[PDB]
């Protein structure tokens, strides 16, 4: 598996200088993630197993997270990337699912399989969203992270005062829409393949 | 005396510019309302203080007039 | 445009780069076709009770569901 | 008033 | 470092620079093309089509040029010391231009105008036509 | 005075189309009575058709405005 | 004393100061409409306090009209 | 016979500064529908209050140049 | 050949505003167009009702003119 | 001596507003093209149908001053 | 006979030129206040140094004005 | 007779909107090149267009301004 | 009397146009500063350039008033 | 020759709106500098190629002024 | 000096145009500076060409003003 492990550390760093820039920018705005609303998680998966328990940590820290903005009285929304997370909820959490993916990695990773999330959230437009994955920090060792995100919802509620150094050729409010849509693919790109590359390298134990 | 009328009316023929002043200030207002609404109470002090000079430019280019049509 | 239309930006932007590839050279449009293959499996819940289970070979069909 | 159409009227 | 403009030209699948030094940078926007240098102000933009065009410092004449379907372009200023500045462009497809074909090219045109003909659908018309517009830049731009 | 103001607006709104009948339809017949060649009577005609899509248009703007009275 | 109805005609030679300025009013009023539909009600009342002088400086320019031509 | 002419013909030249300003309105008009569709009418509907205040200052303009015509 | 040539002719002063908002009109279409050409048809038809007032305005001018050359 | 000339030359002085129209809209076509290199048959056929209305005018204009030289 | 009342209204036309200015500039300054209030004060600033000109100007041209009404 | 020299005079005060068309004319081409120097041409060739009509604008002018000088 | 002070006001009826010079001027500073203000200062040096020939223009048709006025 | 001093001092105001033109076509040529400096030489061409036109407008009224002057 | 006075006076009411002409340059210029700074200089150049132009129209009204206040 070490080749696989060599390419996709290349399209790592070939796929990640894309993904960067726009979302330390967007992320300009601070997301305040105890605020309240309609909740929308994106637990980024595998599809086989052999992976070590990194499917294990990430549904451990969705149970968490869904178990908190649950008990504040936040309605609940589960999206997913591959069966093992479905075989990992779908008892204990089955009920606040409302899309899933698999197959998706038959294929090696590309821009359209994220557009396609992408707009699959962006057509169930929920008011807060967040994104799992697992950070590739090293060739032998991970890290479990949680991703907010900026919702549209969150963003008509900030005059966007923070990017005003910036100069947008067309205007903001004629731009906003199609940047929203690039983050959220870049975004799912930059999560899908740090977490290919930490299965992976888990593969390799 | 038929000429003071002429004067008092063509001294009138400039609230033509005070008016395009106008509306070049309320369009802007209303623009800059649009793009960012959260601001519109400084948006408006502004526009205000404007007119607080095209007025009384146009009080002048009126009082004028009278003048020029009695004496 | 396109916003009219009832479309996003990321629609738009792949559909096109489908085009673009599709005006390449041999060499590298068939490396280009081969590293842009797609087949995903959407599925839908509704408090469980599965609506439908669809798959996507291309990313016409799958864009206009 | 050799601009009779135009003079005669003001300032004649 | 140095006062160059650091640019970084990205597709999704092959990063063809990461911080390159260059002396100048064309990029067509949206309203109309863009010229970049080290002093230009911060700014973003989307792009709509056409062929980026590259000029390095030791070239100062020699070009690279690199088409481009649609994407942004992302100009932030130096660091308080690097003296720096850089540029990102996000291009969803980047393509140099030995890359292309005009043959396909009218081909891809005909058949987009074929299936337009059947015009219902909002989307098919509005596809039919920044295809045309798409294919047109190609066209212009290639060899 | 704004009673005048909008008797004003009424009687221009309902006069509109009556114009387009009756002024334009006398400019017409002073050219019919001074010209008498074919061509400048095609292009003559063409415009006579002009003038019926604007006699149509302007009864739709008095119809909408006084829809809004 | 004809020039009485000169000095009337003169005055009202302005009106094309205010109609353009009411123009770009509205243009800017309907423009901002195509931008942040959902603040219309806030426009509108903008919009209005800017007629709201502009008609005025119209008044005027009629209203003197009638003084020249009379008195 | 000879002045009332010239006054009613220099009444009609707040025509050209009203058509200056109905074409701004509707090309914002225009404009607004080309960025955004989906809001035709509460466009129309601000635009053809405009073009109301606009018509109305043009029907002044041609009713005092008959006046003095025919005064 | 008096003063009411000198009025007829002072009555086509008004024709450049009419022009001038022609040329907005237009202008402000094919801006549109260019920017959404799928409505083309769509704007057009607004277009066409902005004439409806500046063509009509426009020939009142034109008419008016005779009426003070021949009075 | 010919007034008649004044009155020409007073009725050919509106060609300015029709140049500027004219001007005005081949620049939005000019840009239009520039933004849509693609659409220019359709902006040509607007842009045509605009120049014949302004066309008109100002062959408007130009035969009343003759006629009112030849009057 | 009262040439100077006449030279007092041909200078008290020019205002209109003035409010003209006055409004651009209030009109960029809410445009730019819309675009980025963290500088709006500095702003406000430099448009009053633009005033500082333009009411000169101004200024003359009234007190030019009187001088003629009494040389 | 110097009433001849009057006219002609008036007659070539068009020259100033032809300019000022012929300028925002030539203004879209050095902007549309910016946007796009791909073409650089059939933005020149619809420029050379419009320039056809402007200067047979200004050319009846300065004719007319020609006759009605000498006459 | 009548003639040179009537002269003297009539050149003092291009102070109008200096204003609109100056007030676009300033507009395009201020907008220009909303935009990048790191080079504020930078850009105040260019306008004043400005002045130095706008306010010259300016200076001039002031003193040729008197000049008129008192020849 | 007072009426043929009268005669060149209204040819000159054609003048006043050739500025106009130069102006906006230079203040083109600086943005579309500004935009697109890889152009530079390009555009310079095109603005003379303009100048051009405008040249042979200004001229002309000036010289047809000294004709107008000297009879 | 009667008429002499006059037309001198009536030379100068195009100084206004030249203005705004340059007010348009460096407009333009300040923006087109506001985002290249990089780009002074060069702008820089091509603006003065453009006031060298614009400031010889200047002198010569100017000039034929006093030629037009002697002869």
């Amino acid at each position: 598996a070490a080749s696989k492990l060599r390419m996709d550390q290349r399209r790592l760093e070939n796929g990640l200088p894309f993904a960067t820039p726009v979302q330390k920018l967007v992320q300009r705005i601070p997301v305040d993630p105890k605020e309240k609303g309609t909740l929308a998680v994106l637990a980024l998966s595998s599809d086989k197993g052999l992976c070590g328990g990194v499917n294990s940590f990430v549904a451990k820290q969705a149970r968490i997270v869904i178990k908190e903005n649950e008990m504040a009285g936040n309605a609940v929304q589960v999206y997913g990337v591959g069966d093992k997370i479905r075989s990992a909820l779908q008892r204990t959490f089955g009920d606040r699912f409302k899309r899933i993916m698999t197959e998706v990695t038959r294929f090696p990773w590309n821009f359209g399989q994220a557009c396609i999330i992408a707009d699959r959230l962006m057509q169930d437009n929920p008011a807060r969203l967040m994104v799992i994955y697992n950070h590739f920090k090293s060739a032998v060792a991970y890290d479990t992270l949680t991703l907010n995100v900026l919702t549209p919802t969150q963003a008509a509620q900030s005059a966007k005062e923070q990017l005003n150094t910036f100069e947008f050729e067309p205007e903001k409010t004629d731009v906003w829409k199609d940047l929203q849509d690039f983050y959220y693919a870049c975004t799912v790109f930059g999560c899908m393949l740090d977490n290919i590359a930490s299965e992976q390298s888990a593969r390799m134990s | 005396a038929g000429v003071a009328s002429l004067s008092a009316a063509i001294a009138l023929m400039s609230v033509g510019g005070v008016a395009q002043g106008i509306g070049s200030l309320f369009a802007a207002l209303v623009s800059g309302t649009a793009r960012n609404p959260s601001i519109k109470e400084d948006l408006f002090t502004y526009t205000l203080i404007g007119m607080g000079f095209l007025e009384f430019l146009g009080i002048i280019c009126v009082l004028m007039s009278a003048v020029l049509l009695y004496s | 445009m396109w916003r009219s239309s009832g479309v996003s930006f990321t629609r738009y932007a792949s559909e096109m780069a489908a085009l673009l590839r599709q005006c390449l050279k041999e060499p590298y449009r068939t490396q280009a076709m081969q590293r842009n293959q797609i087949h995903l499996k959407e599925t839908v819940y509704q408090q469980g009770q599965v609506l439908t289970r669809e798959t996507f070979n291309d990313i016409k069909k799958a864009f206009e569901a | 008033y050799p601009a009779s159409p135009v003079q005669e009227i003001f300032l004649p | 470092f140095k006062n160059q403009l650091l640019l970084t030209l990205s597709s999704p699948s092959e990063a063809i620079y990461v911080r390159t030094p260059v002396r100048s940078v064309t990029v067509p926007g949206s309203e109309g093309a863009m010229t970049m240098t080290n002093g230009h102000s911060q700014t973003v933009a989307r792009l709509k089509a056409g062929e980026i065009i590259v000029r390095k410092g030791e070239t100062g004449d020699e070009v690279e040029r690199f088409f481009l379907s649609d994407g942004f372009v992302l100009f932030k200023s130096p660091e308080d010391d690097s003296g720096c500045c850089t540029a990102e462009v996000l291009g969803v497809e980047v393509v140099p231009v030995s890359m292309l074909d005009k043959e396909s090219a009218a081909t891809a045109l005909q058949e987009l105008l074929q299936q337009g003909a059947g015009a219902t659908d909002e989307w098919t018309k509005a596809r039919t036509l920044l295809g045309q517009e798409l294919l047109s830049s190609v066209i212009r731009a290639a060899p | 005075r704004f009673y005048f103001m909008y008797m004003a607006r009424t009687t221009f709104q309902a006069v509109r189309p009556l114009l387009a009948f009756s002024v334009f339809g006398e400019v017409m017949k002073l050219v019919l009575a001074t010209m008498s060649s074919g061509l400048f009577s095609f292009l003559f005609s063409f415009v006579l058709a002009f003038e019926v899509f604007y006699f149509f248009l302007q009864c739709y703007i008095s119809y909408t405005f006084l829809t809004m009275f």
